[PDB]
């Protein structure tokens, strides 16, 4: 498990082509996580799912329902 | 709205009770102060180039002129330790004063009144907020309006009836595939197209994408009756 | 004990209030230390006992007085201490 | 937004390859350890700025293959897939105009420039199709012609102006974007605000290295020379002078970085605030999004920063 | 050393004392007496013999 | 959410009760 990155040589991490959400930040868009017989793995940070919004001159979306959400914010 | 709100407050109690890391922003302030104090004290045990860190030890061994040489090293180094401590406290104080100004701003725009700023009071359209006391800080519970379910509709920029383009006074024009309805952007409430819901501007040969429909005039049945 | 004094025990010195604590040193441990590597307790070299070191009362002196043009009355405030000197 | 991440080693800087010098450094306590923890925190904060600023969205938005913008031409602002790296024609200019062994380590950023462009593309593609909705909730597609109509009704202009003058607004807008490309290409000083950040870090690093050449009252600056000349007890006198001064050099560098770190974080909070008010939604604040009544803004990636193109009425 | 009011004037380096609270000194308690506790002096050699 | 060398911890101006009454 000896691989190279832009940050430097990383030993003890398996390279997974699949992109996941960043858990342990490393650098150069690379992050590590403990997952599946589980071991440390290296992967490219995923920026989130790709959403293609249907767009047309005659097309529009009107919300049919709503939800009341409560957000918690903390400040010192 | 009574069930969604009450159910939401319940999740706040469960999240804060189960998850203790949500307050880590405040715990950092406590940890930073502890490290600074622990560090400042442990520097007293350092020699700073002196023979020993104890003052009475140097005074009880070296001669008066020789001791002053070693005591000066302790005074010089310990003096630098205070400068490092005070320097960090002044810098960290700037980070706290910046957060305090932010907290005072939110209470005004979020808590006291209703804020039109985007994502200042949190995601969604802000309604009102609840201030809550927290150690060396404050907590804000922001009630927001988040749209949930939507449906794709057919829209047109304007309607043409008598030859003059009609524009919505409020809302937008939508259609289910048969008749054109007026509706608000935040919710779907079909409303018949009428002279009261639309405004007459220009002609039908300008607007791009204008469509033809029947604009209902409530005055017609009144004059016929 | 129970007084502010300058104590010298074996090869250690210091100034503070000595009081009997509940701490227990192992037979070979003459004195304890704090997280900061400062001595919070000692064991009597002669007898067998444990004594906690409480620094003698210290604090800041704050003067509360109105404007000179108002009155010369002053109110002394001893910080971080109970009423002692008086 | 972000500043160069630097990790300074207080062991190598003060004492090069020296055992005696190292033992004398331990007498000064945690100074070495503390100076490293401070810089470590600064490097972490630089990554927080990008997260709190560049990424305002949890999803990636893309434009449809059929492009109807209602007369506007976004080809300049939107990324070009023909390029090897994903960037727009404006970002291409933004990146071009803006550009050791003593124990100074340059830490790589957590977020690559390509990923930053993907954040910008998501914000750009979102505003086009979804308008102001995607920021406040689920993505709601709206025809762009009606989007500008609502943005004029917000500033007090009846939307009838758009539908009638739509052709004129298409020429003024496209002509305006063309001036942005000409200005950024001809004028290289528009980004000077970003160049000052690069120059500031360079001067601090250069100065820190030049201090090694100073004697600090010692006979010689080189440690091997002192070890190869004076006796063991005599060398300690000269080595202490070098350690004392070099110690102050690190304190000066670190102290200067923490101060500048407070300046960059203040600007980062402004960038995050503008993206929310100016980019995602429409801001009613006066001259916050720039002169004139704000309509909508285009985020654009720039080195160690971000550019905002504010369309106003 | 006349009174606390004067200590305020000497702390502020001014003859006029403004309304407010100011710290003019640091209170500290000095030791009453010196205490000495050492191990027993026993285990002498028979040097007198 | 939760010395002897002359470091003094100053008490706050307003007690936890007062901030709760705000």
């Amino acid at each position: 498990n000896v691989f190279q990155t832009r940050a430097g040589c990383l030993i003890g991490a398996e390279h997974v082509n699949n992109s996941y959400e960043c858990d342990i930040p490393i650098g150069a868009g690379i992050c590590a996580s403990y997952q599946t017989s589980q071991s440390i793995i290296a992967y490219t940070m995923s920026l989130g799912a790709e959403n293609s919004v249907a767009y047309s001159n005659n097309s529009i979306a009107i919300p049919t329902n709503f939800t009341i959400s409560v957000t918690t914010e903390i400040l010192p | 709205i009574a069930n969604q709100f009450n159910s939401a407050i319940g999740k706040i109690q469960d999240s804060l009770s189960s998850t203790a890391s949500a307050l880590g922003k405040l715990q950092d302030v406590v940890n930073q102060n502890a490290q600074a104090l622990n560090t400042l004290v442990k520097q007293l045990s350092s020699n700073f180039g002196a023979i020993s860190s104890v003052l009475n030890d140097i005074l009880s061994r070296l001669d008066p002129p020789e001791a002053e040489v070693q005591i000066d090293r302790l005074i010089t180094g310990r003096l630098q330790s205070l400068q490092t401590y005070v320097t960090q406290q002044l810098i960290r104080a700037a980070e706290i004063r910046a957060s305090a100004n932010l907290a005072a701003t939110k209470m005004s725009e979020c808590v006291l009144g209703q804020s039109k700023r985007v994502d200042f009071c949190g995601k969604g359209y802000h309604l009102m907020s609840f201030p809550q006391s927290a150690p060396h800080g404050v907590v804000f519970l922001h009630v927001t309006y988040v749209p949930a379910q939507e449906k794709n509709f057919t829209t047109a920029p304007a309607i043409c009836h008598d030859g003059k383009a009609h524009f919505p006074r409020e809302g937008v024009f939508v259609s289910n595939g048969t008749h054109w309805f007026v509706t608000q952007r935040n919710f779907y409430e079909p409303q018949i197209i009428t002279t009261d819901n639309t405004f007459v501007s220009g002609n039908c040969d300008v607007v791009i994408g204008i469509v033809n429909n029947t604009v209902y005039d409530p005055l017609q049945p009144e004059l016929d009756s | 004990k129970n007084k502010c004094v300058n104590f010298n025990f074996n090869g250690l010195t210091g100034t503070g209030v000595l009081t009997e604590s509940n701490k227990k040193f192992l037979p070979f441990q003459q004195f304890g230390r704090d997280i900061a590597d400062t001595t919070d307790a000692v064991r009597d070299p002669q007898t067998l006992e444990i004594l906690d070191i409480t620094p003698c009362s210290f604090g800041g002196v704050s003067v509360i007085t109105p404007g000179t043009n108002t009155s010369n009355q002053v109110a002394v405030l001893y910080q971080g201490v109970n009423c002692t000197e008086v | 937004v972000s500043m160069t991440k630097t990790s300074v080693d207080c062991t190598m800087y003060i004492c090069g390859d020296s055992t005696e010098c190292s033992n004398l450094l331990l007498q000064y306590g945690s100074f070495c350890t503390q100076l490293n923890r401070a810089l470590t925190g600064i490097a972490v904060e630089q990554d927080k700025n990008t997260q709190e600023v560049f990424a305002q969205v949890k999803q990636i938005y893309k434009t449809p293959p059929i492009k109807d913008f209602g007369g506007f031409n976004f080809s300049q602002i939107l990324p070009d897939p023909s390029k090897p790296s994903k960037r727009s024609f404006i970002e291409d200019l933004l990146f071009n105009k803006v550009t050791k062994f003593n124990g100074l380590t340059v830490l790589p950023p957590l977020l690559t420039d390509e990923m930053i462009a993907q954040y910008t593309s998501a914000l750009l593609a979102g505003t086009i199709t979804s308008g102001w909705t995607f920021g406040a909730g689920a993505a709601l597609q709206i025809p762009f012609a009606m989007q500008m109509a609502y943005r004029f009704n917000g500033i007090g202009v009846t939307q009838n102006v758009l539908y009638e003058n739509q052709k004129l607004i298409a020429n003024q807008f496209n002509s305006a974007i063309g001036k942005i490309q000409d200005s950024l290409s001809s004028t290289a000083s528009a980004l000077g605000k970003l160049q000052d950040v690069v120059n500031q870090n360079a001067q601090a690093l250069n100065t820190l290295v030049k201090q090694l050449s100073s004697n600090f009252g010692a006979i010689s600056s080189v440690l091997n020379d002192i070890l190869s000349r004076l006796d063991p007890p005599e060398a300690e006198v000269q080595i202490d002078r070098l350690i004392t001064g070099r110690l102050q050099s690190l304190q000066t560098y670190v102290t200067q970085q923490l101060i500048r770190a407070a300046e960059i974080r203040a600007s980062a909070n402004l960038a995050a605030t503008k993206m929310s008010e100016c980019v995602l939604g429409q801001s009613k604040r006066v001259d916050f999004c720039g002169k004139g009544y704000h309509l909508m803004s285009f985020p654009q990636s720039a080195p160690h920063g971000v550019v905002f193109l504010h369309v106003t009425y | 050393a006349l009174d606390p009011l004067s200590e305020t004037k000497c702390t502020l380096k001014s003859f006029t004392v403004e309304k407010g609270i100011y710290q003019t000194s640091n209170f500290r308690v000095q030791p009453t007496e010196s205490i000495v506790r050492f191990p027993n002096i026993t285990n002498l050699c028979p040097f007198g013999e």
